[PDB]
């Protein structure tokens, strides 16, 4: 799923705007500077210095209008403090969605804001406020249908270098903390890999051990990923087990670690 | 609808005593976004901790990565301590390593 999107987090105080290529953050908005911070050289995409100036001014008046806009309309819409508004919008096909208090609330479809039905009349009356200026809704449409597609094309091009790099995983073995009585928990850690897709299993020779429980893939600050895979086994049955890792960056040469040495012990 | 954080603790590299490493605490799946997260060394707060920009998942729940550069010793225990409106008390998750 190749997509770019912008998110807005506003808490009622706190106002955060950032841009994302899926998991990867590419832009940040600094309000006091009132500028768009580019997190990578290629974050500018194939867009020129002057066109970025244009986008900043749009981001300028739009964020501050909307932030203060919510800030003013609260009592009307029965918004009780504290509350949070989140929106995300971008393209892949386009989308723009707003949540209130962590739930689906309204979304932008074609040319106007429509209330999610399960969100009551509170959402419908927010849509009346949001659908006042039709021209401003028309600007929103064009941002999503025109600007965002153009942008994501340049961005992927300019970022192709970074985006299609291969970083080899490293792996290691340890004892897991919560084994049942008579049992051990073997854990195989895999870190430092990019891109994300990865394969890891506990093995007895060529036989994959189907008890292998793979955790979530977790991020590292350097942009690589982390995963742990655990296997519960009877203690008298942990001999000859190995952890096998496959990854695009290894070109066929799996990492293979063996449950042995002080781990066994002896 | 309030959502309590999931808290996962991990190191960037295998633990090797006297070798520089990174300690991570990934806190996710929570709502509202107001949260307090500390990395602890021997029960004491670690001063220089960085975190990612606040973001959220498809289901609108928030997530953050906290991390710090550190050098483990035989003696030291590390953990992540989290407080959130969903928690009647700060929740503490240890860094499990073999020593
Ligand atoms: C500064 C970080 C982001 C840099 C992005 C640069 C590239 C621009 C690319 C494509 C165009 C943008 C696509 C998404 C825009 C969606 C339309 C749109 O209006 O999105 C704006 C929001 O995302 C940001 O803040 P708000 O304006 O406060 O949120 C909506 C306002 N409200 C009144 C509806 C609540």
């Amino acid at each position: 799923p190749l997509s770019f999107h912008v998110i807005w987090i506003a808490s009622f105080k706190q106002n955060l705007v950032s841009g994302w290529l899926s998991d990867l953050q590419t832009h940040t908005w600094d309000s006091n500077s009132s500028t768009i911070v580019f997190l990578w050289p290629w974050s500018r995409g194939n867009f020129s210095n002057e066109e970025w100036k244009e986008l900043e001014t749009l981001f300028r008046i739009r964020t501050i209008r909307s932030f203060e806009g919510i800030r003013r309309y609260a009592h009307e819409l029965q918004f009780e403090y504290p509350f949070e508004i989140q929106v995300t919008g971008g393209c892949e096909g386009s989308f723009l969605q707003l949540a209130y208090q962590g739930s689906d609330f309204v979304s932008f479809q074609n040319n106007s804001w429509l209330p999610y039905p399960v969100a009551g009349n509170m959402a419908k009356h927010f849509c009346k406020v949001l659908n006042q200026n039709q021209h401003e809704n028309d600007i929103t449409h064009n941002l999503l249908s025109d600007t965002c597609p153009r942008f994501i094309l340049g961005l992927l091009d300019a970022g192709k270098a970074h985006l299609q790099r291969q970083v080899k995983p490293e792996a290691w073995l340890s004892h897991g903390p919560s084994p049942g009585p008579g049992h051990l928990q073997l854990v195989c850690h895999v870190s430092g890999f990019y891109p994300k897709p990865v394969w890891v299993m506990w093995m007895r020779g060529e036989q994959e051990q189907q008890g292998t429980q793979r955790g979530d893939i977790l991020p590292s600050a350097d942009g690589t990923w982390y995963l742990r895979a655990t296997l519960e086994v009877a203690a008298g049955e942990a001999a000859d087990l190995s952890c096998r890792v496959k990854h695009s960056s290894l070109e066929g040469q799996d990492i293979v670690l063996y449950w042995e040495g002080s781990l066994v012990p002896r | 609808i309030q959502r309590t954080p999931k808290i996962q603790v991990y190191s960037r590299h295998p633990a090797e005593n006297g070798k520089s490493n990174f300690l991570n605490c990934y806190v996710s799946g929570f709502h509202p976004s107001d949260i307090e997260v500390d990395l602890l060394k021997n029960g004491e707060r670690i001063e220089k901790v960085e975190h990612s920009d606040l973001s959220f998942s498809k289901d609108w729940s928030f997530y953050l990565l906290y991390y710090t550069e550190f050098t483990p010793t035989e003696k030291d225990e590390y953990a992540c301590r989290v407080n959130h409106v969903t928690l009647s008390q700060p929740k503490i998750v240890k860094w499990d390593r073999d020593m």
